[PDB]
RNA sequence: CUGACCGAGUAGUGUAGUGGGUGACCAUACGCGAAACUCAGGU
RNA sequence: GCCCUGAAAAUGGAUGGCGCUCAAGCGUGUUACCUAUACUCUACCGUCAGGGUUGGAUGCCCUGACGAGUAGGCAGG
RNA sequence: AAGCUCGUAUCAGUUUUAUGAGUAAAUAUGUAAGAAGUCCUUGUUUAAUUGAACGUGGACAUUUGAAUGAAGAGCUUUUAGUGGGCCAUUUUUGGUAAGAACUGGCGAUGCGGGAUGAACCGAACGUAGAGUUAAGGUGCCGGAAUACACGCUCAUCAGACACCACAAAAGGUGUUAG
RNA sequence: GGAAUACUGCCAGCUGGGACUGAGGACUGCGACGUAAGUCAAGGAUGCUGGCAUAAUGGUUAUAUGCCGCCCGUCUUGAAA
RNA sequence: GAAAUUGUUGAAAGGGAAGGGCAUUUGAUCAGACA
């Protein structure tokens, strides 16, 4: 006899659809970190890495400034799983460290000019294995036409 | 296997303004305690306003035969529900105990009247100590003094499937 | 259209449970405000000293 | 790897319950009772045999 | 209990045992052609498959549920020996999401010591002697997978009430005999 | 206009049988379960 | 309670046949016997789920449940 | 099918507690069993911040408001087939001998039994080894007792196991018991 | 008045015979017997022996027999028709 | 130098069908390894 479905698959992804070699290395590293650290930051980053391109909207550099203006967030490191796109609407960018998979040329130039330092996810994990002093920003999802 | 006799007493669980009812009792014939209690409840529900939910069995005890080894002429009064309307029936069974008499009565009712257990009601069973009051001939004939009869046409049983002697009877 | 005592008794029982919780907090004891279904009756002694148990003898026929 | 069954292979039974060893000493199943002369009451006996 | 019974008998009284607070229910019918109401009732009792049973607390709520599934299950009052044999032979304790046998007291302690139960004997005591944590112990125990009764069910037709010579219904004291054969 | 072991555990009804009966219908076991009605009181 | 009539057609016919009468027929009671792909114990393939693994990683090990199927969907070959 | 956000999760083809709905049951049908709740105090239409309303201070964290069970709950995109089905059960209607409302099956279903069967009784299916059963049977075909025990049958078309393809009243100086 | 037996249930009482399975693969853990050394029926078979070393076991197939099995596709609520 | 179809030689079966499935006997045939 049965009450639920005969066989039910897990409601979560296991590996990204993309075949990028570098992305899979980051996935492996973050899986290891989450399994051997149980840090919620590592689990969240691992889950975000499996999101599709549509489910990973870019985060404007102005949106990074938005979070940095929060009380006590001026020194917090900002981590964006998606891509950091430039934004000319902001004329001054606070000096901060930004970690993301990809940085646009304009955004990277603006960050360098503002005294910041673009960093990859692996380097961020090396600096913050447990995700201490880290801020996660997710780009708007309703913005994409749907 | 054989039928058992149990004395079943119901309490009709008391409540304020209704304390300690009269503790009605009955004599029930059944193979086990559960069937005896079920039959007691069935009779009690029909006799007066009582129910299993609003009642309990005070105590059940098996009524062992006082003299298990003694031939008795048991008088039987039974109400059996046929396909048509039910009617009274009086029978006499020469048996050794009440349990055996009731067991034989059940088979007799099932055979001679097709009356199943569900349709058989045991009104009363009483041992008949007297002899002149016996009314059924088939039991009366056995009361003759120095009664002796043969067993003509005795048939034996053979273990092997083949016999060479061509056996006979007696 | 429907407005009956169904909910009113619920609020009354809520108030009673709150009072019982206050009592059990003031005095150390199990709160015991959780309703329990009817439980089987416990054992007791029954005596026939008052009335002899009559036999019914289902005669009615 | 394999589930062993208590009530036999007494090693497993002793492993699950050390009291089993004490159980065997007196055997805890054939303890002698104490006889009493609590004769049944007259009313009960009369109601049992009689109707 | 027996001493009280003897005292009542010797003093013109009839002692009555307290209504049993624990019953054992075993599924008797298959899955096909089960009306939705009894099917759901059996599902709530974890009687997933035939020849399977679980311990049920005796309450007016559970009694009404048993009333509905009466034609499809056979139950009664188990004895201490039957409960002990069931726990020792078919004893499987529920862990996070898997059915793991209770092969050691450490396993029981690591998953039920929160309520003071740390050995198979303690679980048996809590089951037979219904305590405050009876529900926790009952849920922890996996439904028992019981074999068919060795020697047959003893009746020509199973699908009849025990009072009517069948298999289902109330077999309060005879449930132990059926369980022993099926265990 | 109220109480009742009062109608009555009656009518009626859910569940099960490879239960009976050609059919009409009926009985059993697990349950639920009334009203008119009856006595007294009320007005 | 059992039996006959009540229950009359057209090729020859079927409690299924053989066949049976203290039945191997009918009602009922008591026992042991045969088994389904059902149940209980175990071996293996696969699906699913929960854990372990930095010293072939989509990799390897442990545990638990399950395997019907037309139109049709997905996945792996 | 793809998944997304949360996660002990609120739930349940089920019961219990309370009561509407009914000369009037039973089965069902409706609402609740509270942390998103309760209480003391207090801020910003009535003669009066009197009160609604949303806030602050204070009192209770989980026997926290019944039982049982839960391979978690919600959410977004998109789409292959059907849109005429058949059988069976209950209620109602019609009726000398079918039309509406309910639930389970077949259709999509194997396996054992009814000598076979789509509507029946069991039971739902991975490949294997051992054992116990279900319905169905123990004279042979046919694996199992010409088993035990109590009563009935002489049938010149007896009888021989629900659905199965089915008759009674009545008559008999056949027979058994009341 | 003194006893057993019958029925029923328990025994973490003893024991004979028959059938299937030998799955895992250096230790790690839970237990028992022992003053100890150690042993054990304690998280899956070991010890000894005999025949053959080949068509002997075994696979394929021809055919002998126990039982079963209707003719494929489409359509039809339904076909072997 | 394929199948449908046909002849010669060797083997096997055949009482109003054949063909197929689980299971074994008989005939033929067949691979492998041995401090």
């Amino acid at each position: 006899d049965h009450t639920s479905k005969q066989h039910k698959r897990s409601g979560h992804r296991t590996a990204p659809k993309s075949d990028n070699v570098y992305l899979k290395l980051l996935v492996k590293l973050y899986t290891f970190l989450a399994r051997r650290t149980d840090a919620p930051f590592n689990k969240v980053v691992l889950k975000a890495l499996f999101l599709s391109k549509i489910n990973r909207p870019p985060v404007s550099v102005s949106r990074i400034a938005r979070a940095l203006k929060q009380e006590g967030a001026a020194n917090k490191t900002v981590v964006v799983v998606g891509t950091v796109t430039d934004d000319a609407r902001i004329f001054e960018f606070p000096k901060t460290t930004v970690a993301a998979l990809r940085f646009t040329a304009g955004a990277r130039a603006k960050i360098v000019k503002a005294g910041g330092e673009c960093i990859t996810l692996d380097q961020l994990a090396v600096r913050a294995p447990k995700g201490q002093n880290t801020l996660i920003l997710r780009g708007p999802r309703n913005s994409r036409e749907a | 296997a054989h039928f058992k006799e149990y004395q079943v007493i119901g309490r009709r669980l008391p409540t304020e303004s209704v304390p300690e009812p009269k503790l009605f009792r009955m004599r029930i014939f059944a193979s086990n305690e559960v069937i005896a209690k079920s039959r007691y409840w069935y009779f009690l529900q029909k006799l007066h306003k009582v129910k299993k939910a609003s009642g309990e069995i005070v105590s059940i005890n098996q009524i062992n035969e006082a003299h298990p080894t003694k031939v008795k002429n048991f008088g039987v009064w039974v109400r059996y529900d046929s396909r048509s309307g039910t009617h009274n029936m009086y029978k006499e069974i020469r048996d050794v105990s009440r349990v055996a008499a009731v067991e034989t009565l059940y088979q007799d009712m099932a055979a001679r009247h097709r009356a199943r257990f569900r349709s058989i009601h045991i009104l009363k069973v009483a041992e008949i100590e007297k002899t002149a009051d016996v009314k059924r001939q088939y039991v009366k004939q056995f009361l003759t003094k120095d009664l002796k009869f043969p067993l003509p046409h005795r048939v034996q049983k053979s273990t092997k499937t083949f016999s060479y002697k061509r056996p006979s009877t007696f | 259209i429907k407005h009956s005592k169904c909910r009113q008794e619920f609020l009354e029982r809520v108030k009673a449970n709150a009072a019982k919780r206050a009592e059990a907090k003031a005095q150390g004891v199990a709160v015991q405000l959780k309703r329990q279904p009817a439980q089987p009756r416990e054992s007791r002694i029954v005596s026939t000293e008052g009335n002899v148990p009559q036999t019914l003898a289902p005669v009615p026929y | 790897v394999l589930k062993k069954n208590p009530l036999k292979n007494k090693q497993v039974l002793l492993r699950l319950n050390p009291y089993a060893k004490v159980f065997a000493a007196e055997k805890l199943g054939s303890k002698k009772a104490e006889k009493t002369g609590t004769k049944p009451a007259a009313v009960f006996t009369e109601t049992l045999k009689h109707d | 209990i027996i001493q009280a019974k003897r005292d009542a008998k010797a003093a013109g009284s009839y002692y009555v045992e307290a209504q049993h607070k624990l019953v054992f229910v075993v599924r008797i019918k298959g899955i096909n052609k089960i009306p939705p109401k009894p099917r759901k009732v059996l599902q709530l009792l974890r009687l997933t498959r035939i020849n399977s049973g679980t311990f049920v607390k005796v309450t007016k709520a559970t009694l009404e549920l048993l009333k509905l599934i009466e034609p499809y299950v056979a139950y009664g009052y188990p004895s201490y020996s039957t409960i002990r044999q069931l726990v020792y032979k078919r004893g499987f304790g529920k862990i996070n999401k898997q059915r793991v046998p209770l092969s050691d007291n450490a396993i029981i302690e690591a998953n039920l010591g929160k309520y003071g139960i740390l050995s198979i004997d303690d679980l048996i005591h809590e089951i037979i002697t219904v305590g405050p944590h009876f529900k926790q112990a009952n849920n922890f125990l996996w439904p028992f997978k019981l074999s068919n009764p060795s020697g047959g069910w003893g009746v020509p037709r199973k699908f009849k009430h025990f009072i009517q010579g069948g298999s289902f219904g109330n077999r309060e004291e005879f449930i132990n005999k059926l369980v022993k054969s099926m265990n």
